Parts: structure tokens; C-alpha cells; sequence
């Protein structure tokens, strides 16, 4: 059925950049708000990054406004995050999930993002 | 004080029993006298409407969530939303200019839809009556000087209920209910802590969202939320201010209930004419004989409107005897030929400096409350308005 | 560590009723009455168990139940099966400028 | 003339007082007879309702001005009047194509808003009923030959009244009205100097303008409102012709009311029973008794139709005796197998060459209404229809 | 079985005639008892509609022909048919994605109409009840050890009907009614076969297209029709699936009603009192005493709900004697505190082994229906809901 | 007022192609749709082709479908019908109409069409 | 022949009343409720009378009316003239499929 | 807040021409409509000319139909009108103003128009 | 001279309530009843004070009212100031074909 699938995570030094990337199926994805999550060490649940359906409202958590970039190709089923400028507080659990009716829907299996100087 | 029933009120049979035939009023006891036994009072405790349904609620402040927009480029089709289906969700379509600046190809109408979910935060309650379950309370206690108390609880649709008293014996009232107000056209508006009697198509014909008692979606969202021009990728979405200030001053002209401290839904009335017929077994009663007042009164309360297009007043009867006040309502001052309406059966002040309450019935327009005869008696000027239906 | 407030670990043997609490503040979830339940298995994807306090979703079982009073949304699983251990998350929409704020999450265990 | 009341309406007690119990009609009369006193004739004047409350009026003729225009080039925002937000304009949004207005291109799509002002020659009035309210007016005056006559004036509310009789002595009656028609499900309609009653939901749903009676904006413009598509640089708004004959033809199947001559606001009534308990003290009374009309009988009206599903007749007693008309509605001239209900009671002629009115609840559908007995009878055939809300 | 009225029950006077004071329920007769005369058994037949109006259709199944279109290209002007003015067609206006691939000179939103003649193949009947012609019947017969039975038909407005028995005379009966639901604020839904009573405010708050009983146009036809999106110059339109399921479910929390077996448009009602004056000539009558059941009972049939918010019990006395059945409602299991209201006048069984139907209003939350008194009394556990409008 | 004209019919030999013009004329011919109906011997009427507004939508019977080609020209008010691989079954009196209300509402004088071999 | 079964001819004499009778089966004439009368004088164009079963069009006398009960159409002629001489066809939207169906003619003969 | 600001008016011999000039300001210009209105002496106020928002709507009296022609330049919130062919029943107090819910909102100070040979 | 009738002086003490009056024909004032008064102080913008008869605009006295009975509208200043010594005009929608007509005007003057 409905799917999300997250990569691009792993091991990368501090001040450096990652992109993550999150392919779905078995909906209709330019239909759909996609929004980023990710799960800190000892923190609760936090969504950073939220995207429209056509890809023309952006919104940002303050702890990433200048420093990642989400992004969609709706022709290709595919949502982006470009992380830049990565420290250690971004190290976490990153989930790609949907936002239909005010609430997340549908998740991820989760990439995992470490950060070690 | 109690009041003493008349010969014509009662009437004994040579085999059978003895039937009295009173009208109750609230807080007017009524007494019921018979030789070598202790007179017996009969008094209208309350008459309440217990658990009304609720038939509507109207929303006068709402919430809502961000703008949520799906938008679609020229010849890309229409724009859709799942929210579109979700009832409690306020959307509109329409289309907004896009071209090269705006992410498309070619230059145009992109259709667009724009929806925001919708919450009410305070709303309004309007309840409806069923005239069937309308109760009514009547006591019946020996007169002190087994004086217990005899409480019988009575609902329109049950009349007859029984009772047994020393001395009198087994006792069957069958009494009805005449409310003051025609609960077919009004509903029980319950705002805040507050509550009032409004008219039925004055509460629909609101400008304000509602929302069914069955449940459901709310209904007419748009009085209270407005949707901005779009700007090519954007649509804005306004929450309109509350609107709890001009609901409650619509509510002025309208008359309140009362909710019981305890029961908390029990909404108990004040006026209403309970009709009983008192049946016993064949015993004699006494009667008794009611004078003409004759002497000077004055009004404690000057006549006052009640909410439903009655006046009570309140005279003081500090000379003359047990009597009966006459009152009536005329044009003119000269003919004293009555044109009102005396809603108070028997306005009877029991001993002298008692305070008597008056409900009377004025024409529409200019009268003359006349209260005494002669001239020792009290006029008091009236005006009687259209009666709207609100506002 | 959060701004919603769940128990770290709540544990029950099967067939028990067990409930799992999640008290937020004012103007967190008092407002849209929109609360949402996750379910995770540990490298799965969390599954959404209930949505709107007391509202689930196709397939979600009658064990699941969602209730609110106040401050505390309250998650409910009763019949407590062993696939139910699992981690328990918590979504409520704040308000228009943050939109959505997290439990911290709940370990259950099922004593077998 | 009077109709002596029969030897079971009253009964005397043997203390208290002795009660008659009159179910009163109007032009109608009842006399209480007693010995060595003169008879006492009681009547019901009028049963009346005042002042309804206006709850809503519904145009059936609409006035237009001229039509105000903003309109706005492709690619240049939405074109706005603060007309919008009026509530008595009725404006219409819509998208320019070619170059339609102030010099714009051919190519892209322009907006365009149209706004008239709405404005209501001609409404008809739905007043709503209250039914606590509805007055009775009963007459009681000592037989000529202190004759005095004494009127007593009711409403719903105040069931008991006192009056004082010479002889007779003092008099409580407690009396109750029984409506014709229901007034929970119907309005009384004022389209001119004419009014009708009809039902609630029938004009409800009328495709027509209306306006609540607690003020406010015309709502549902569109009934007489057409705006005609743009014709190059202008946009015609038409109003609808005037439907005052469409209305008077729906109002054809609707009984009628009469406001009376002078107070206007004053609707009267002619159906309807008043059930009385007429409470004297103690004394005699004299009791009549009445026979079967046995001669024949001729029907000076027809039996005609009275618009709230009824049946009225007047038959003529030239020949017999003071007697008892005996009534009936069957399926087949073979008759005591009585289908339909009785209205009147008692339809009792007294003297001869009296003409008597008989109201008649026949079954729907063909029934056969059988006036007196024997082979001389009066038959006459009868159809009743399904009983819509109107139209 | 018939049941005995009381010496109280009835009145005989010096001069005049004797008044028998009955309040009459279904299912159960009242007899009068003379010395030196047969018993007179008088019980109400039934309480019954006959042919009520129909108010409103509410749509439960559509039907729609074939989708008819006119398509304009871009910049050609907006596109109509002629069927947007007629009333019974479901249109929809919108524009499309039109370009050289669909026979369009230039790319952009081309107008577009889709109409679809709207047919309701099933529909829900709603029924307003007039309460002034609400029929009972009344029916008297000579205890069977001229014997023939009298049936007298009123209704509301023809209060009082006359009757003849042998022995006994000449008899007037006034009576009213006083029904169980407020057919003020209720409907009669029939949907097949089938039947109910519904609220009004539910039916009309139903998400389903309707009609006025009055005929006219389906309106809100949007609950049963999809349009859809449109492609280059087509529009499909989908009927939505039948409703009838939904309605169904909808109607459980509803009472039934029952058309009957011969005259198919009389609804029998189940509920209601009918209070009843027996007026007769002067004559002695036989009174009977009545004490309480003091033995143990049992219930035939278990406490349940009547659907208009009241609890019917059906008890067996199978030992104690002619008595009178205790019945209370009370917070606790401890001492008689009444809270509820006997809705049964005199739950009374005549011998032995017989089942006595008591009808019951609690008050709201958890109550105690206690039947009897001491030890050998029966207890059972009652919760009230709050009384919604349907659903 | 409303006049619709047949012409084109007459004789004709067996696959022989004919073709039928409607001349419109009292009202907007570009705002209804129009039709082809044809009355056989010792047959009902029967209605062969239907056409739309603006051309778009077209409807043919099984007996006439690729052979039958109904058409109209909105500019000139004019309704055509190219008839080819003509059969002895087609033999009928053609009519055109318009259609308004689910309903036929006004008819032209007709034309005949004969196959003869 | 047809679908719609009417009578091949039908005569009547001046100042009579005729019925000609329109009867098709189920899923025919039972669904939509929207059934047409033609008049068809010889040379002429056909000309509308009756549609939606009883409505007439403006420009047709009351002379011509129109009931339908059950499978049955009927087209009533009162106070029959000469000009009524004519053609009479029956058309029903019978589903959305084959869109219409008509009678197979009824030569209306008026003696004299 | 709103001021209308009229000019260009004088003196000016007959047959000749004069153009009046309204300036508008503290309300959006392009959405109201406006109208030039002028007091003859021994005459009651009479409006000359009306002119919609978007200046695609235009009426005169006939009065002066042939001679006066109002305009506006949304662009410079200017409402104008060119007075052509004066005559002496053209001598009076000019006035601009605005229209709002069919009935004259604001009016400017206004401006003298003399005609004399 | 003017289309619609009003006088042309009229004269007050302090503190008085005088009225001005506004008669038109019977296809001017019953039509839409949208009547307007004006107040012109001398070199000075003429000012709104009355529209749609009754209704008066934000910012003038409590004093100024406005009424209506068949052909003539009538505007009553009551606690009269010599502050209100001005021109008043009174203007009506006439129909669809003239739109306005004005009246000739009113001197007041404050008798101080």
C-alpha cells in the first residue's frame, strides 16, 4: 500500500552537508503535504521542515531555517532535504512522512544521521 | 398567607364525593376549610421543564488552523485537496494569475483551492420544549396550629395522580398545565452561564454558523470566516472577530429562565395557570365570602412588564378587610368599561397591610390601570408596544 | 526533552488494560482537539493508531481507544496482545506558528 | 335564539354550590333556566387573536437601480465594490475574455463585479400565533321579560373570570378554547387589504425573497433577480414581473380571516368550542329535555366546504317540534354505521321554521350525509380531498 | 378485564344529574356500577391520525439521464444551455483546460456547462400532524351479564359526543386529549412499509435533497449528485449510490408507529390520556374500594423504554386481592423518596394471576423503579439518557 | 420564428454516399443540440445520430455507426450528415431536430432518401 | 415493428373525444417520467403537443391532453375538429443508453 | 483622510473650451465611482456627468452629451472633464464627487465657471 | 428651477428644533425611499448628514434626523448651534433613466 521509503543517511563530519531523500508510492504525491522529523538523542519528536503539495509553501524550524532546504519533484515521487552546515545537535532518527487533515499520516521507515568530530 | 375557597368552589354530592375546583398560580396558596377538622392548604410549588433537547447550536467565536493550498499551473488541471471532503473544513476554489515568475510555463489562470479546518470555540445552545414532559408540582400540607407534607409531582401528560390526607382521606387531583408563553415558537437559548427564552425563526434566521443537534458538520461557516484575493500562490484566510457582544445584545428584549442551583437542567417557569380539579369523598366543607375593597390602596411595585406582554403590580391593602381587589384596565378614564384582560384569578389580600401581586393584560396601545373604585382608586398610565419577534 | 509529557515506560501482562498518558499544557491541546497516537516497532515506520482523540483509523483495532480530559490525552489498549510492545508517540496541533509539538515517547512492555 | 341547557348539564349540590358545564359555540347561544328567576342566557361573542408577532415577510415584487461596475484588465488583481458588502446589493463576479472595458488586451481573462440594489415594493407579512394568547369573549345577560348584559373577556392564560348575576347570585367561570385550526403549523398572511391562514412550511418554501421579521437583509434576491450575461461594456440586470397573481392563485385553496373593522391589527375567528364550567352558589335550576326531530327537514344552505377540513350545513325545521336534529355520515345509504364525527353540540332546533347549522367531519373520500330519519331523510353526496399544505 | 371507579370518581347532586370524573387509557377499561342496573363498562378504542398533510419528500435515491455539455473555447465567451433555467436538471458551470489538442486556437480555461436531469426514483415522506383533528374513540357497552355497544368517534375540536344506554339514560361525554409526543416538534416519516415518528429539526437538517410537500423543484440536489473534473470538453456526473441504508440506521433511535390494517391512512397512537366527564341524568351509583397489594409480585415483562422517555413495566399479582400497586422512584434502595412521576393512573389489577401495565418518567442519571413495599418488593436499576433529537 | 429546412435527399444506388444539410434558422444554433431521425417502411421512428452544441459529444446507432457521419457547422447554422455504403435498410424518411429538455422539440419538413438497385 | 405499441388508426367524428394509447414495457416508460407527443399532418414538419407526460407547450388548445399510468402513455383528444386529422407519434427517454424510443404511428381518421 | 480638490475653472468667453481637474485623496480612487455636479444660478444642484470605476461606464445628461466629456487617470488619482463649446447656461458652481450605495458621499470645495462674451 | 420642492429660508433661535422640509412627485421619493441631506458651509465642501432617509453617517451630531412620509422627506435639527448656520440640500434617487435629482436649497440661519 502506501509507501515512504527514507536514504541518503549515515556518517559525516561536522560543518559538512548531507541530502536526504524519501521516494513514495501508492498515492498521489503531489496531492499531499510532506513534512521532515527527526528524533534526537534524548529529545522528543521534531518536525523541521514542511512542504506543500506543489512545493510553494515552505516552512522552517528555527534550528535549520538557514541551514537545510526541503524540496520536492512531484513528477518523480520524490522528497528532498539538503542539510548543510551540519553540527552535532543534528544527529538523529529522519523521518519523511505525509500531513493530511492537520495530523501526520503516513511514516517512514527512518535514516539515520550521525555527526561526529 | 393562604386564601379560603368559596361556596361555588366546591360542591358536595348527596352520594359520592365533594369536588373542588381551583386555578393555581404560583407562590398563591389556596386553603380548603371543613368543620371540626384542620383547614387544608394547596399550593403551586413550581412548574419546570426538565431536560430539553438540544435542537441547534450557533457559533459566535471560532478557530482555525493554517492555510493549507494546492495549486496547479496553467493546463495542468484543477487543484484538489483531500481536506475538500472533511465537513468541518472550510475551503474555497477559485484561480490566480501564474505565469514565469511563479514556477509555469505558460501564462494564465492556475486553478487553486485553499482550505482551513474550522472550530468552534463558544457557541450558543438552542433547546427545544417537549409540551408532553412540562412538570408541575403541587403541595398540600394540614394546616399547623399529622400536619406532614404531601408533595404529588405531575407532567402534562400524566394529569391524575393521588394522594391521602388525615381527616379528608384519599384524595385524586386532576390538574392541567397553561404555560405563559407558547413554547411551540420559542427555544431555551442557553449562552454562557446564562440563559433566556428566544422566539424559534428569530435564533434560525441568525447570521451565524450552526450546527444540528443530531450532530453533523457546521453549517454557514462563511459568516465567520473569509477568504483573501489570492496572490498567485497564496490565499489568506480570516477568522472573523467573536461575536458574542452583538448576540448578547440582541438577547435584551428577551425574557430569561432560571436553571434549578441543584438539578442544573431543570429550567422551572414562573407564570402558568395550573387547573385542578380536587377530588374527595363526601364530607362538608366550609366556605367562605370575599368582599369588595373599599378603602384607599397604593402600589408597592408600580406596574412593571414581566417578558411576556403581561404587567404585574403589587398594591397594599392596609385598612379595608379580607377583600377582593377589583381591578381593570380601560381606554378612558370616564366609562371605566373594561378592555383589558386579568390574567390573576381572584386577587384576594387574606389580612390587612398585606401585599397582593396583580397580573393584568393591557390593550395594545394607551390604557388606564384602574385599581379600587370611587375615588380612592389607583390609575397608572400604560403603553403597549408591537411585539416584535426579536432584537 | 519535550513539550508534551508521556511516562518513560509503562509495562502489563497480556490481557491486561493498560493506559498511557500524555498531559500537555494550555494552549497546546485545549484549543484544536486534534491529538494524534504512533505506534512504532523498532526499525519500522510508526504506525498512526488514533487521530482526533478518539478517532481510528482502517485497521486499527477495538483494543486502541482515545480519550481526553483537559490537559492529559490518555491512550487506552485493552485485550493487550505481545504485538502491542512497541513505542507510543504523541502529536498535538499547537497553535498557527509552531503547528505541531511531540511527546517524548513511551516504552511499553508486554510481560511474557 | 337560546338553547335551554338539559337536566344532566347542571348539577346542584348539597352545600358549595351548583355547576353547569356549557360547551359553548359561536352565534350560538345556552340560557340556565331556574324557577321563579328568569333565564340567563350565555354566549360566545368572539374568539379573537391580537397583535400577532410579524415573523417574517416575502417579496413578490423587487425594485432595481442602475447597475454599478468595476472591472479590471488580465493580470491586473480582482476588481471590488465596496457594493459587496452591503446587505441589500445583489452582485454577481464573473471573468472578461475578449477586450472587455477600458481599452484591455484580447489575450488572459479580466475580472468583472456587478452590483444593483435590491429593494421590496410589495411583501407579504406571516405573523406568527401565540397561543397562550388567543381571546375568547363570552356574553351573559338575564332574560328581558338587573338585565344587564355582562361581558367576560378571556385569553388562553386566564381561564377564570368572575362576573355577578342579579338572582343568580356571583359566578366564576372557567373556561378553555379549543382552536379550530393549528396554529403551531400556520401563519396568518397579509398580502393587501386581504389575509388568509396558511401553513408554516408552505410559505417557507416559497422561491421568493424574504426577510426575517426581526429586521435584517433581504435573503434568496435571486428569486427576482437575473443578471444578464455582459454584452459588450455593459451588464443588464433584470427584476423579475411583479408575482402578486402567481401568490393569489396559491392562496386560492386557503381559508380566509377577518380583521376586525375598526382595530385592524385584530384577526377574529370563526371556528372553535369553549368548554366552560359556569361555578354558582347553591340553588335550583330547571332542566330541559328534547326529542328526536321526527317531521321533515329542508336545507336552506347546502352543505358546504369551511377550508379546515370540515363540512357546515343549515336545516330547516318548519313542521315538528323544538327537537334534536339526528346526524350521521356513512358509507351507504343503509345507514347507522356513522364513519364521520359530530361537530356541534346538541343541534337543536327551538321553535318551528328555525334554521339550524350542523358542522360535519366526514370521512375522506365519498360519503353519504344522512340528515334526520325514516324515509322523509335528507341525503347528500360528499367527497373529501387529501388535505395538502396548499398550492 | 374492567375496573371499578371510587366514590370520589363521581358525584350525584339533588336537582340535576350525576358527573363521573374518568381518565381513560389504552388497553384498559372503566365501569360504572348502579344498584338495581348493569354495570356500564366504558374504555378508549383508539387514539389515531387520519390522513395527515404531507409537509416534505426527502430524497434517498436518484436517478439522471445522459450528461448534456456546451463547451466554448478560450476567449469565446461563456458557454450556456438552456436546461440551467429549468428546475428539475442538476447543472454545474466551470472552466476546463482547453488547446490545439481539443480543437482550441489558444491555450487557457475554456467555459464549460454539464446538466443532468434529476429524477428521485425513492423518497421519505415526512407528515404534519394536525392536532385540532387528532381522532379517539370512546367505546360504552351494558355489562354483559338494549345491550348493544356505543362507539363515539371524536375528536380534538368535537369534544362532546352523545350517547344513549338503557337504565341509565340519556349521556353527554366532553373528553380531551392528551398525547404522549409533541407532534409540534415531530413529523411522521414513512419511508416503505414502514413508519415512525421523527423529530422535525432531524428531518430537516437531513443531508439529503428534498421537496415541499407543496410539489415544486428538488432542492439541495448536490447530497445525491457528483460532478466530477472536467477533461478537454467532457464532464461525467455520478449519481450517488441509494441511501436507504444510512436512513434505516439513522431511524432506530426512533419510535414506530403503525398504519391500520383496513383504513391504511389511520396512524394508531399508543400513548395518551383522555381526560373524560360522564355527564347523566340524576341517578345513584355504586362506588368501590381499593386497597394497596401488601403480597409479592413478580414482572411478566421487564422494565423498557417506550421511545418518547418514559419506562413500561408489565407486573403480576398473583396472590393479594382487588388492590391498588405501589410504585415509586427514588434515588436510593432506602426509604420511599419519590423523584419520578407515575405516569398510570390506578395500576390496579382486579383478581388474581393478573399483569398490570405501569408506565413510568424518571428523572435523568441513576434511579430505583421500586414496585411494592417491605421485603417482598421488586427493585430495578434505571439510567436515562439525555433526550436527543434523533440520530 | 424556428425553421429547420432538410435537403440532399432523393435517389440513389446501393453503396452509393449521400449527404444531408439542415438549415437552421430562429434561433442560436450553436447553444443546441440537433439530430438525425429516420421513419422506414413498416418501422417506428428512430433516431440515428445526436450531436452536441459545439460538436464534441457525438451518439450513433449500431446500425449506422461507421457508416453515418453527423456534423454541423455553428458559424453558418447548418446540420449535416454524410451518409455512405448506403443499404436497402436505409431507406426512410430523414428528419433533423433539436433537442432541449431530454425532449424532441421542433422537427423539419423532411427529406426522402430512396435505395434503389 | 416498433417499441412503443400504439394503435395503427384510430377515427373519430366532430365534437368527440379519442384516446390514442402509447404502451411500452418496463424500463420503457415506468423510470423518467418524461414522455412526448408528436402531431404529424401529411408534407408538414411534426409538431410537439405533449411533453413531460401532461405538459402542453404554448400555442396547443386545452383540447389535447395527457396522462400516463403505469406501462401506458395515453394522448386524449376532446372536442374533436377537422384539422386533427394527422399522425400521431409517442416518444419515451427510455435509459441512457438508447436515449429514445417512439410508437409506431397511429393515423388519426376524423369522418365525415 | 478623504479630500476632493477641484481647479482649472474661470472665465472663459463663449464657443471656446475649459477642462476642470478633481485631485482625490485618502481612499482608493479606482474603486469608487465619480461625478461632476454644477449649481446654475437660479437653478437647484444637477449632476452633468458619471463615470464608473474603471471608466468603461459613462453617462452625461443631455445637456451636455455633445459638449462635455468626463474622464479620470486612475494612475494619478485625477478625475477630469473637458468642456467644449460653452454656452452661458454652463455658468455655475462646478463640483466633483464621489458615489458610494447610490447615493453622493464627498464633494470638493468646488470651482467657479464664468461665461460671458 | 429645481425638481424637488423645499423652501428657501428658514429661521431659529438657540436651543430651538426646526425642520426643513423636501417635496417631491410621486415617481420621485416612494420609489426607492434612498434620500440624502447635505450641509454646505459658504467656500466650503458640501457634507453627508443623511442617507437612506434615517440613517446618518459616522461623525454628525445626535442632534440631525431624518424622516419620511409619502412625496416629502423632512430633516429636523433639534439643540440647535449657530455652528449650523449653513446651505442644507436634499437629494433623492429618482429611477433608472435621470438617477438624481437635487433640491434648490435652504438657507438656515441662527438667529443671534
Amino acid at each position: 500500500e502506501v509507501q515512504l521509503v527514507e536514504s541518503g543517511g549515515g556518517l559525516v563530519k561536522p560543518g559538512g552537508s548531507l541530502r536526504l531523500s524519501c521516494a513514495a508510492s501508492g498515492f498521489i504525491f503531489s496531492d499531499y503535504y510532506m513534512m521532515w522529523i527527526r528524533q534526537a538523542p534524548g529529545k522528543g519528536l521534531e518536525w523541521i521542515s514542511y512542504i506543500s503539495s506543489s512545493g510553494s509553501q515552505i516552512y522552517y524550524t528555527e534550528s535549520v531555517k538557514g541551514r537545510f532546504t526541503i524540496s520536492r519533484d512531484n513528477g518523480k515521487n520524490l522528497l528532498y532535504l539538503q542539510m548543510n552546515s551540519l553540527r552535532g545537535e543534528d544527529t538523529a532518527l529522519y523521518y519523511c512522512a505525509t500531513e493530511t487533515g492537520w495530523r501526520i499520516d503516513t511514516w517512514g521507515q527512518g535514516t539515520l544521521v550521525t555527526v561526529s568530530s | 398567607h393562604c386564601i379560603g375557597i368559596t361556596d361555588r368552589d366546591f360542591i358536595e354530592g348527596v352520594h359520592g364525593g365533594t369536588w373542588v375546583s381551583a386555578t393555581l398560580e404560583q407562590d398563591k396558596c389556596v386553603t380548603v376549610m371543613a368543620p371540626d377538622k384542620p383547614s387544608l392548604d394547596i399550593s403551586l410549588q413550581t412548574v419546570a421543564i426538565d431536560g430539553p433537547a438540544e435542537a441547534r447550536k450557533v457559533c459566535y467565536s471560532a478557530v482555525l488552523t493554517h492555510v493549507k493550498i494546492n495549486d496547479k499551473c496553467p493546463s495542468t488541471g484543477e487543484a484538489h485537496l483531500a481536506e475538500e471532503n472533511d465537513g468541518d473544513n472550510a475551503c474555497k476554489r477559485t484561480y490566480s494569475d501564474r505565469g514565469w515568475g511563479n514556477g509555469c510555463g505558460l501564462f494564465g489562470k492556475g486553478s487553486i483551492v485553499a482550505c482551513a479546518k474550522f472550530t468552534c470555540a463558544k457557541s450558543m445552545s438552542l433547546f427545544e420544549v417537549d409540551q408532553t414532559k412540562i412538570q408541575y408540582v403541587i403541595r398540600a400540607q394540614l394546616h399547623v396550629g399529622n400536619t406532614d407534607i404531601k408533595t404529588l409531582k405531575f407532567d402534562a401528560l400524566s394529569g391524575s395522580q393521588e394522594a391521602e390526607f388525615t381527616g379528608y382521606g384519599k384524595a385524586t387531583l386532576e390538574c392541567q398545565v397553561q404555560t405563559a408563553v407558547d413554547f411551540g415558537n420559542s427555544y431555551i437559548a442557553e449562552m454562557e452561564k446564562d440563559s433566556w427564552i428566544v422566539d424559534r425563526q428569530w435564533a434560525q434566521d441568525l447570521t451565524l454558523p450552526w450546527q444540528s443537534g443530531s450532530g453533523g458538520i457546521w453549517r454557514e461557516m462563511h459568516h465567520l470566516v473569509e477568504f483573501e484575493p489570492p496572490h498567485a500562490a497564496t490565499i489568506r484566510v480570516l477568522a472573523l472577530g467573536n461575536q458574542e457582544g452583538s448576540l448578547k445584545t440582541a438577547l435584551t428584549g428577551a425574557m430569561r429562565v432560571t436553571k434549578d442551583e441543584n438539578d442544573n437542567n431543570l429550567y422551572k417557569l414562573h407564570g402558568g395557570h395550573v387547573s385542578c380539579r380536587v377530588k374527595l369523598s363526601a364530607l362538608t366543607l366550609k366556605g367562605t365570602s370575599y368582599k369588595m375593597c373599599t378603602d384607599k390602596m397604593s402600589f408597592v411595585k408600580n406596574p412593571t412588564d414581566t417578558g411576556h406582554g403581561t404587567v404585574v403590580m403589587q398594591v397594599k391593602v392596609p385598612k379595608g378587610a379580607p377583600c377582593k381587589i377589583p381591578v381593570i384596565v380601560a381606554d378612558d378614564l370616564t366609562a371605566a368599561v373594561n378592555k383589558g384582560i386579568l390574567v390573576t384569578v381572584n386577587p384576594i389580600a387574606s389580612t390587612n397591610d398585606d401585599e397582593v401581586l396583580i397580573e393584568v393584560n393591557p390593550p395594545f396601545g394607551d390604557s388606564y390601570i384602574i385599581v379600587g373604585t370611587g375615588d380612592s382608586r389607583l390609575t397608572y398610565q400604560w403603553h403597549k408596544e408591537g411585539s416584535s419577534i426579536g432584537k | 526533552q519535550a513539550v508534551l509529557t508521556q511516562p518513560a515506560s509503562v509495562s502489563g501482562s497480556p490481557g491486561q488494560s493498560i493506559t498511557i498518558s500524555c498531559t500537555g499544557t494550555g494552549s497546546n491541546i485545549e484549543t484544536y482537539n486534534l491529538v494524534s497516537w504512533y505506534q512504532r516497532h523498532p526499525g519500522k515506520a510508526p504506525k498512526l493508531i488514533l487521530y482526533e482523540v478518539s478517532e481510528r483509523p482502517s485497521g486499527v483495532s477495538n483494543r486502541f481507544s482515545g480519550s481526553k480530559s483537559g490537559n492529559t490525552a490518555s491512550l487506552t489498549i485493552s485485550g493487550l496482545q505481545a504485538e502491542d510492545e512497541a513505542d507510543y508517540f504523541c502529536c498535538s496541533y499547537a497553535d498557527t506558528n509552531i503547528f505541531w509539538v511531540f511527546g517524548g515517547g513511551t516504552h511499553l512492555t508486554v510481560l511474557g
